[PDB]
């Protein structure tokens, strides 16, 4: 309150849990472009695009540890249910090489003859 | 006997509390002159 | 917490609402003023002090 | 309230002693008595059918 | 189209020739760690618990206290929960210490 | 039901979700004590203290795994969006350095002018 007729004293009290944590806002980098609903991995966190994004702008990811249905195999692996899936950053593609590869989840429904899996996404280690 | 002695004790003594009229202020819409409304609810 | 709501004797839900009209006016007026501010003007619709 | 309030009171002490000529008489005190405090609990259960 | 298509609360797995599962324990089936909502036979379809929740069970080694915040590990062979921290898996966290009648609550993890 | 008429048979039926987990209970030893809306390690469980507690008293820590503001960090260092977030229990203080500190979080949102932080916490491993 600009000119208050009296100094009022003001105490904040305190809080710490600021969101749920189910998706997390992200910039762009320079050689990056998201479309909505594909797995990236944008500044350490590996998540489902909620929006297209496309140069240096800002992008939802959605980290909930849920069961997630995708697409983007490295379809030469085969990926049998209970196998811990990696993320290539390099080839954008999921792999079970754990070379350099981020732990990302782990296979519910093995590969099926579409290329499809399902999986349980991990707590972004 | 002073007044001094009893003075800590807070709930012998009258609670008085003076009026500051403390708060925030009212936020008004500025903008409606300028804007024309479309307001639909299937836009 | 409903423990804050219900052993708290100032604090209630109309205040949260009243916060939250507040910060909704204040959003209604950037969202509706600020392309006005932050817009770059050219040397056409400038005008000097003169 | 989660913690109730505590009740207070004003007792003025005093003692007659009796006076011989020529001695100060002396003067009481007062002393406060102080309630108890009560303490307000949330207890609480369910199940997951 | 979505992504997502369940909250990840639970799992199905299909039991192997060497598994069989009953009603609310704990097994660890195709490397999901969780709790059996059915009771399953070879070759049959059950559904785990993997919800990061809270959980009780008995089915403990009954030789090492479990404190309050020691780490559980699963180990598979002997199937039961310890503190080996050996090459047997982990899977919780003790929120509440070993009473009396061996009981345990524990806090299940993201199968890492 | 003692006295009962007739000798019925008990059946129970077992149940192993007790609870959902989300905050955990925990007792304070004799070096350490707590404050609301504040982040401690608490017998090895880390969380967000949400009641006060001094000496053998009980206090919950909140374990939701969301998003959390917390400030309180080792200022010098600089903690960019998606770094990871340790807690340095010997000057209860983030940190991103892995020296032995128990990893906790990766930042949301960098370091700002006034040494604010959000970040996701981490399933308590």
């Amino acid at each position: 309150f600009k000119g208050q007729p009296t100094p009022s004293t003001i105490t904040q009290i305190t809080r710490a849990k600021i969101s749920d944590g189910k998706s997390v806002r992200v910039i762009l980098s320079e050689g990056e472009s998201t479309k909505t609903q594909q797995f990236y991995l944008i500044n350490g966190f590996f998540g489902v695009a909620m929006q297209d994004g496309e140069k240096g702008d800002e992008v939802t990811l959605q980290i909930e540890q849920a069961e997630y249905e995708t697409d983007n195999i490295v379809t030469s692996e085969a990926f049998e249910a209970g196998k811990l899936i990696y993320w290539d950053n390099t080839a954008k593609k999921f792999t079970t090489t754990s070379a350099s590869n981020r732990l990302v989840g782990r296979v519910t429904d093995g590969k099926d003859s579409n290329n499809v899996i399902w999986f349980i996404l991990l707590p972004q280690q | 006997m002073t007044f001094s002695s009893t003075s800590n004790l807070k709930e012998l003594l009258r609670k008085v509390v003076l009026d500051v009229e403390l708060g925030r202020e009212q936020v008004q819409l500025l903008y409606k002159p300028i804007y024309d409304s479309i307001a639909d609810s299937n836009l | 917490t409903k423990e804050m709501k219900d052993f708290n004797q100032t604090f209630s839900v109309e205040i949260l609402n009243k916060s939250i009209g507040e910060s909704y006016n204040a959003l209604l007026n950037h969202i509706h003023l600020s392309p006005i501010i932050n817009f770059n003007y050219k040397a056409s619709n400038k005008t000097a002090f003169k | 309230p989660q913690v109730m309030d505590a009740k207070w009171a004003l007792q003025g002490n005093c003692v007659f002693l009796e006076h011989i000529e020529g001695e100060e008489i002396k003067f009481g005190t007062i002393n406060a008595e102080n309630g108890p405090v009560a303490r307000i609990q949330t207890y609480a259960t369910g199940f997951e059918y």
